[PDB]
RNA sequence: ACCUUUGGGUUAAGUCCGCGAAGUAGUGAGAUCCCUAGGAUACGAAAGUUAUCGACAGGUGUUAAAAACACAGGAAGGAAGGGGCAAGAACAGGUCAGUGAUGCCCUUAGAUGGUAUGGGCUGCACGCGCACUACAGUGGUCACAGCAGAAACAAAUAGAAGUAAAUGUGAUCGAGAGGGAAUGAGCACUGUAAUGUGCACAGGAACGAGGAAUUGCUAGUAAUCGUUAUCUCAUUAAGAAG
């Protein structure tokens, strides 16, 4: 069954984030404490653990993609998902992508842990990454 | 002070005033013999009830 | 029924140095005799002096508006060079209705009503 | 005079005595009756709602509303 | 085969499809989420509104899945509400006596005709010489 | 024509060749009238907006709506 | 066995006549005959100002050319394909073939 | 601004003057009669004519 | 979630036993139509008295989508009024709905000033307002008072809504809307 | 010379109904055409598409005709909504810098003809027209979701074109933490050539809702919010056209 849809996103993304950090499965980019997520953003994130909320939300994008049986997700797709409206002085605001470097690092970390497999046209889940999510949800709803 | 008379509109006659904003109307008071002619400015339907401040001031032109 | 022929009959007569009036009158007769239900002819330029003008002629029925203009109306334009300048010629012809579809449309105009006779 | 960035002991004491018998109370009341800034009206109000001295009755987006000891709702 | 009907509901450029089926229990899913999990409350309010003018005993022993594409967040909720409304009437006409269909239809028609008929309203095309459908660019004199 | 230019490296002794890219108005002249302005380049037409409107009905374009 | 014949044309009346003619031919041979499939028309368009200079109220026109199309998918033997292809000439309609 | 006009009215009067034995109160009957008795190509015009014929008949 | 009963406003408020309490207004104030959320798309504006059939709190949220920048933000308006009803229900102790009804009743001016003179100069005179116009002006004034009050003041907007509506229902001088109703009626009388 | 005759009702329209020294056919209006909304018995085995059909002031109530309104059923109700086509006459209205369309005057190897390398068209005391961001809290910032018109997206470890945005929930900030103008030393991209564009860091101007005046807009309209496999286009949109 499509088990992921049974719980609310603003409870799931915070929940997994702790399981990640307590096992260090993803490691921060150099200068994560001062870098911005996009050229469209005004200031760096207010939470020091923003890198882990990215990791938690990336696995959610992949779980729902797997649930709906879509084509595999690309680095471009993820960059447009996290995009925003950039401020340009005296000109209309304009839609701009997220920066790729963060996303590339997360996907390469998850590859080394065996959580994400690279296909010829995108990235895909693996059995361990599915089962972690399954066993979390089964407690979390109860 | 809050004196008031309630009156029932029986007829409408003429669109009136600069730009045609008002309507000449015939009104009968609910608890007196008096029947008046008045100008009213909102949309009005026959059989409406309107609240007047005077029972005497009149628009004789009718 | 071909406006592109008649306009070249007109253009010829200008070079033959014949009055526009006589030339146009002849053209209209040819168009009507061949069965056209009407036509329009306009000549424009330095036609009778230093001040330019245009002269327009109408005969019979001509349609200007809507889809019935695209199926019944035919047009041509040409110009003749003379010592004083260029004179422009416009011709338009309204085709006859034709039940075999050779000379013009099979179906008559969309707005015409005809009521059948009784036995 | 400008607003303040502490709730000193004697302001704290009298606020407890004042919050009972008040009905609906909100961020502004603490900041417009007493001299506290918005950033210290939030923190004190959140504290009293953990202590069961007040009770929260709405929290939709940032708009947040509370009730004291002489509140009473409608009845069917 | 299991008793079923299918209906379609439209608002602006949003289109929705509802499938309705026999069940031991009342069940409703939208975007694969139940009413107690779904992330937009305007949708949930518009669903529970129509579910109360129809009697609860008329929605008993029945299951629903709603899918939708196009339009935007407010328009899709009304599109979904029409698709849901037409399913119950369709099922009653096909699988029960026709008097109960007529009874239910009087109640919905008394409440809101736009629950069973679609608004033919759409955006008007832009013309030249103005920013939008009717507004003109600014004329000047001196 | 794709023209070519010589250029020297920093030594001012070794030479290499580079190609000039065809861009701008210089090769996109109107096919009816040689004009450089208002050329419609879509659908591999290369015809100016003045010339287009007189020939459009011969090509087969129509104003439906 | 199978053939798919694309009749492509920038005139509607012609394509309607030629398809009716070919449909009649199909039903007269009676190989379990069927209608053509009406395809999504290709539409190429241009938008331009009317005046040859800057003067006046800027008025604009949209010209669009429509390429209609109809597909027949059909069952025939190779002789009947070779012989019937004699039908597919002297048309303003352009005609194309696919086979398996 | 829904006025039948001179073409429609002329045709309608010719119809009632000659087919009165075939018409009734009903628009749907009257339209079947004009679809037979007349050559009206435009869909909008045959509705205008049949509507005008019913009104004349009842007068 | 919260309830499985009958339809209540915001799922909270009773929606019954409601009185207008001015016979001049009766037909023009819809407190009949049971709706869970003050939102409808019902297309009545294209009709002769269809804007008088729209429900009361609906008319009241529409009044908030103003000052230019807030055009179209109808969700925001609902969020705002929801909170105000909590403040009011608490403060007053009665169905927020009867506060809103009484605010309208008091805040509409009964007599007004207008140009009457046709066949000459236009001379101003008093005139008498219809039922429908009277309520249209009431909403306008209640809204305008709220907007301008909040502009550069530290207080929260839902709180200002509760301040004005109570006072208006109670006919106090404290209401911006009530004061301006007195002004219009005094000037009308001056030109009588 | 010229007029076709008494100016009463109706429509958007000499559109029509009355009445007449006038009467008959036409152009213009309407009809037709194109798009948007409803409709398989056709086609397909994929789940859609297209459709010669459907509305006529037709029904009831309003006591000459033509008409209009108020209800009612109906996908759709008063030109169904929106475009497109579109009389006669005019104007010394605009364009010879669109044209191997063109009369006449002028120049024509020291060219007013071509070509090449550079510079200007982009200069700045100042008066005007049209647009774009604003003056905050019905706000700012962080993160998370999530939805178009439909379907095209090598790779990228700070960052250096792309598949919405308003918006939804939680935090935060607290009354010039609103605002981004002039400017510094940099880091890349397009190009034959930067003067053009992108990016990071500093810097932080006026402006606290606008005098006399003035411009559009009646419903999916105005206003708000983004987007162009549309046009310009090597690179450039604060412009049009969707
Ligand atoms: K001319
Ligand atoms: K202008
Ligand atoms: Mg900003
Ligand atoms: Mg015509
Ligand atoms: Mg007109
Ligand atoms: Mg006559
Ligand atoms: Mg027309
Ligand atoms: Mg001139
Ligand atoms: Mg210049
Ligand atoms: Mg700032
Ligand atoms: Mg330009
Ligand atoms: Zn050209």
């Amino acid at each position: 069954n499509t088990e992921i849809f049974k719980v609310r996103h603003d409870t799931f993304i915070p929940a997994l984030s702790e399981y990640l950090r307590t096992n260090k499965t993803v490691v921060p980019i150099k200068n994560f404490d001062i870098i911005k997520t996009s050229r469209g953003k005004e200031t760096s994130p207010l939470d020091i653990n923003w890198y882990y909320t990215r990791a938690a939300s990336i696995i959610r994008k992949l779980l729902i993609s797997k649930a709906k049986n879509e084509k595999p997700l690309s680095i471009v797709r993820f960059s447009s998902e996290y995009g925003c409206a950039k401020d340009r002085g005296n000109r209309p605001n304009k839609h701009v992508r997220a920066s790729k470097g963060i996303i590339i690092k997360i996907l390469n970390d998850l590859q080394e842990k065996g959580w994400v497999e690279k296909k010829e046209n995108g990235w895909t889940l693996k059995k361990e990454a599915e089962e972690v999510s399954k066993q979390l949800i089964e407690k979390l709803i109860n | 002070s809050e004196e008031v008379y309630i009156g029932e509109v029986l007829q409408t006659l003429e669109k009136t005033g600069p730009g045609g904003g008002l309507t000449m109307c015939q009104v009968q008071l609910k608890d007196q013999k008096r029947t008046l002619y008045r100008a009213i400015m909102g949309p009005i339907a026959v059989g409406d009830l309107v609240a007047l401040l005077d029972c005497e001031r009149e628009h004789r032109r009718g | 029924l071909c406006p592109a022929i008649q306009a070249e009959f007109i253009r010829s007569k200008f070079e033959e140095n014949i009055p526009y009036r006589r030339s146009v009158v002849s053209a209209i007769k040819n168009i009507k005799s061949a069965g056209g239900q009407g036509c329009v002819i306009e000549v424009s330029g330095k036609l009778k002096g230093q001040r330019a003008r245009s002269v327009k002629t109408i005969d019979g029925k001509i349609i200007h508006a809507g889809q019935p203009k695209e199926e019944f109306m035919r047009y041509a334009t040409t110009s003749v060079l003379l010592k004083q300048g260029i004179i422009g010629i416009k011709v338009g012809i309204m085709l006859p209705q034709d039940d075999e579809g050779i000379k013009g449309p099979v179906y008559d105009m969309v707005d015409k009503i005809k009521v059948l006779p009784i036995k | 005079v400008k607003r303040h960035e502490r709730v000193e002991d004697d302001i704290f004491n009298k606020i407890v005595k004042d919050v009972k018998n008040m009905r609906i109370l909100t961020r502004t009341t603490l900041s417009e009756r007493y001299n506290l800034s918005l950033n210290i009206s939030i923190k004190l109000l959140r504290f009293l709602e953990e202590n069961q001295i007040i009770k929260l009755i709405s929290s939709h987006r940032g708009s947040k509303i509370y009730a004291g000891s002489k509140y009473e709702p409608l009845k069917v | 085969s299991i008793a079923q009907v299918i209906t379609k509901g439209t608002r602006k450029t949003a289109i929705s499809k509802c499938v309705c089926s026999e069940s031991n229990e009342f069940q409703l899913m939208v975007d694969n989420m139940t009413l107690d999990v779904h992330h937009d409350n305007f949708l949930v309010a518009k669903i529970k509104e129509i579910m109360k003018i129809i009697g609860y005993e008329h929605l008993e022993n029945l299951k629903f899945e709603l899918t939708t594409r196009g339009g935007g967040p407010i328009s899709r909720a009304y599109a979904i509400r029409q698709a849901f409304a037409k399913a119950v009437i369709s099922y009653f006409g096909k699988y029960y006596d026709e008097q109960r269909k007529q009874d239910i239809k009087e109640q919905i028609m008394k409440f809101d005709r736009a629950a069973l008929v679609a608004d033919p309203r759409r955006v008007e095309p832009k013309k030249y010489g103005g920013p939008a459908a009717r507004a003109k660019y600014t004329k000047s004199y001196r | 024509m794709n023209k070519q230019m010589i250029k020297y490296n920093a030594d001012l002794e070794t030479t290499f060749t580079v190609e000039r890219k065809d861009f701008g108005r210089t090769n996109r002249r109107c096919r009816a009238c040689f004009a450089y302005n208002g050329v419609i380049r879509k659908y591999d037409l290369m015809i100016c907006r003045r010339c287009f409107r007189e020939y459009a009905g011969d090509i087969g374009f129509k104003i439906y709506d | 066995i199978n053939v798919e014949l694309r009749l492509l044309c920038s005139n509607k009346k012609l394509l309607s006549d030629l398809s009716n003619r070919y449909y009649n031919y199909l039903f007269q041979n009676s190989p379990t005959a069927k209608k053509p499939r009406v395809l999504q028309p290709f539409i190429c368009d241009v938008t331009t100002r009317k005046s040859p200079c800057g003067q006046g109220t800027a008025t604009w026109s949209k010209y669009k050319m429509i390429i209609h199309g109809r597909m027949f998918a059909l069952q025939m033997t190779h002789q009947m394909l070779k012989d019937s292809a004699a039908f597919l000439q002297n048309t303003d309609v352009e005609v194309r073939l696919t086979l398996k | 601004g829904q006025i039948k006009g001179k073409s429609v009215r002329t045709a309608s009067k010719v119809i009632v003057e000659r087919y009165f034995n075939r018409l009734t109160n009903d628009f749907y009957d009257n339209r079947n009669v004009v679809i037979d008795v007349a050559e009206i190509r435009s869909k909008k015009l045959r509705n205008k004519v049949s509507g005008c014929v019913t009104k004349l008949y009842k007068r | 979630t919260e309830t499985s009963g009958d339809i209540k406003l915001f799922g909270r408020y009773p929606y019954t036993d409601l009185e207008v309490k001015d016979i001049t207004l009766e037909k023009y104030i819809n407190v009949a139509s049971k709706v869970i959320l003050p939102h409808t798309s019902s297309r009545l504006n294209t009709k002769k008295f269809g804007r008088t059939k729209i429900p009361v709190v609906e008319r009241f949220v529409n009044a908030m989508m103003r000052k230019g920048r807030n055009n179209g933000k109808k969700t925001l308006a609902m969020r705002i009024v929801k909170d105000a009803f909590f403040i009011i229900e608490g403060v007053t102790g009665q169905n927020p709905i009867q506060i809103l009804v009484d605010a309208i009743c008091n805040s509409g001016p009964r007599e007004d000033s207008a140009r009457i003179g046709k066949g000459g100069v236009m001379k101003r005179s008093s005139v008498d307002v219809s039922p429908l116009r009277r309520i249209n002006i009431a909403i306008f004034l209640l809204a305008k008072g709220v907007r301008n009050s909040t502009f550069k003041d530290i207080k929260m907007l839902p709180e200002i809504i509760a301040e004005e509506l109570i006072n208006a229902a109670k006919n106090t001088q404290s209401s911006f809307a009530v004061k301006k109703k007195e002004e219009i009626e005094r000037i009308a009388k001056s030109n009588r």
